[PDB]
């Protein structure tokens, strides 16, 4: 699939780039291609809950 | 002298941000003072009914 | 070394006495009092953008102008042929409650009701007519007349 | 102020 | 709706 | 209205005496003002040409 | 850390 | 029994008001078009 | 926690 | 019939605009077309009620 | 059917987007093609009750 | 009429 | 939730 | 909860 | 203030 | 004659 | 609501 | 409920 | 102070 | 002040 | 039983500065282009 | 139970100015191009 | 040991 | 040095 | 997460 | 304060 990571997050929006080069905002509750759902968005440590288990990181080469 | 204020209500002190003392004697006016003097209520008053 | 920690347990008490959740909190609170404040009460005026003939003929009532508190309202002059006919002038009735704003050129007169419910009236001298044309302004209605084209009765400069 | 930060 | 800066574990 | 002559006539006289000594006192300020800013005007820049 | 985050935020859902 | 004064001095002050911001009329407006 | 209704809702105890 | 709908109004004077493009005023005692007479006007509503029953409202439109 | 979603929201009127690019604006009662009536406007959520059930929210990718 | 923000669950 | 705000709105209509 | 005629209404218990 | 507003 | 805004039901 | 304003006009224009 | 005149005539109660 | 906001 | 007013 | 006048005062030091602000229009501005 | 009216006291002056710095909007700029 | 959260974290007793 | 920053470390980390 | 600085042996 | 200085 499409591996998105975290550009840069606030409580409330997080703005995410994908390896295609697109770039998305979300909110606490937010539709992802792939992922399901947001679930929760923890700016404090750069990550965000999707439904489907999957974590949203900072890349790691940027983090 | 309330009179003599009240003939000049838009200067101070009746106003112009008036203190509220102020205030409040340019709105209240002057009872009569010889009426609410009487001894027979106050006597009545300060002796227990019984 | 006790008295070290206590005191600053103390300390992060006093210095910021407002814990993040107490700022937050406050955050919150401030938020919703001033949205609170800035909602308009019950619904607010319809934004609708009319069209009215304005007939000059005695007998014929004045052409009604809705307004709303600190809102720009914006009547264009148009003759019978639809071209526009610029305003050789105007006058406010009550311009305590009303302040209209209109380049010496154009044909539109901007308005705003500067108190909520007062009612007046207007006149405007044309160009090429005889008869002014007068509109009463009333704000605070159901809705704002956010934009009036007046199909006056005659023939502009522009036909 | 969580533990995986 | 979740500020975390409120947070406690 | 509680009022007479005598003062009246006399603060009357002690107001506008006060602000008689305002205006003759601004004219004698008006007087060098003027002068100084005719010293300053002489050396302002002026347009000769009526197009721009 | 998140359990909390999370628990808050369905009892902020829930109790309206 | 004083209440109705109190309110008396309060209720005139604001009557008052109202009745001078009643007999204010301003002057209308004329803007003579280039 | 607390949520923007201003109304403050929390978890008990919740560790990860 | 002609249905007529409000223009404006406040207590007293109330301006009405309808399907034929006329305009009027009304006041508490009028005869007003096909209505018959203004019984009242509610203005803090923006009603008509008039003697025929048949109630003048903003337009859906315009209110 | 035409799905219209929010565009903006206060307390009283709201401002809504068709699918066919519409926009209108509706207060507490009003008759919107479709879903009827409106029944309630929730402004901070961002929400519309209309009489038919259908929940008007704003737009996914506009939210 | 309503004036939500003056809202009490 | 929005049953709180629904019948606050009809108990002001049916109340003049 | 408050109307525009100045005159309260409010409900008395609803949760969603 | 009435309750048809 | 009637002031509605004066009205009380 | 407007039953008054029926009640209040026609206790008016009874009584001058 | 008053008119202009100066008297106050007002409706008992009348409820919609 | 709504709780589905 | 009279009642047909 | 001095709570409610104490609370009271409060509320008139708040809400006379509130009604003072919506009391408030200021007159808009037009701008005229070059 | 004087703890409680010399905290509230504290943080009354801080929630004033925390009120304050949420008030301010900085105006934008315009730098316009040679 | 202080982290970043604020919470004070220690280590008891270590040496090399 | 290392080996109380270590520990220190785990505590934290274990500790939310 | 670890300052050092703040480091007791 | 470490002692690997």
């Amino acid at each position: 699939r499409i591996i998105y990571y975290i550009q840069a997050v606030i409580p409330g929006r997080a703005w995410l780039i994908g390896s295609n080069g697109s770039t998305l905002t979300v909110r606490e509750g937010s539709k992802i291609p792939g992922y399901g759902m947001v679930k929760l968005i923890d700016s404090l440590q750069g990550r965000i809950l999707t439904s489907s288990g999957q974590v949203i990181k900072f890349s790691q080469e940027d983090s | 002298q309330r009179d003599l204020y009240l003939s000049q209500s838009k200067s101070p002190p009746c106003g112009g941000n008036p203190t509220p003392e102020m205030n409040t004697f340019c709105r209240t006016a002057i009872p009569d003072f010889i009426s609410t003097v009487n001894f027979v209520k106050k006597q009545n008053d300060d002796t227990p009914k019984d | 070394e006790v008295i070290d920690k206590k005191a600053f347990k103390d300390m992060t008490r006093n210095l910021y006495p407002l814990n993040p959740e107490q700022v937050v909190k406050l955050k919150q609170i401030y938020e919703t009092s001033e949205y609170a404040k800035a909602a308009t009460p019950g619904t607010p005026p319809k934004p609708t953008a009319t069209s009215q003939f304005v007939n000059l003929s005695p007998g014929s009532t004045p052409p009604v102008i809705r307004l709303s508190q600190g809102f720009v309202s914006s009547l264009v002059f148009l003759d019978s042929t639809g071209a526009p006919w610029p305003i050789a002038a105007y006058d406010l009735g009550d311009p305590s409650s009303f302040n209209i704003q209109w380049d010496k050129t154009s044909n539109t007169l901007m308005i705003q009701a500067t108190k909520l419910y007062n009612y007046g009236n207007l006149a405007v001298r044309l160009r090429g007519l005889n008869t002014p044309v007068m509109l009463t302004l009333i704000p605070g209605q159901k809705a704002v007349d956010y934009r009036v084209d007046l199909r006056v009765q005659g023939y502009g400069p522009n036909a | 102020p969580f533990g995986a930060d | 709706c979740v500020s975390m800066i409120g947070g406690s574990r | 209205a509680g009022y007479n002559e005598v003062q009246q006539k006399q603060a009357a006289a002690t107001l506008s005496s006060y602000f008689n000594n305002l205006r003759v006192y601004a004219a004698q300020t008006s007087v060098g003002v003027s002068n100084l800013y005719y010293i300053l005007s002489k050396r302002l820049p002026q347009n000769m040409s009526a197009d721009q | 850390c998140t359990d909390a985050a999370l628990a808050a935020l369905e009892y902020h859902k829930s109790n309206a | 029994q004083q209440e109705i004064q109190q309110r008396t001095s309060d209720m005139l002050t604001a009557a008052t008001q109202l009745v001078q911001d009643w007999k204010q009329v301003e002057t209308q407006v004329y803007t003579e078009g280039t | 926690r607390v949520s923007i209704g201003g109304t403050v809702y929390t978890a008990k105890k919740y560790d990860d």
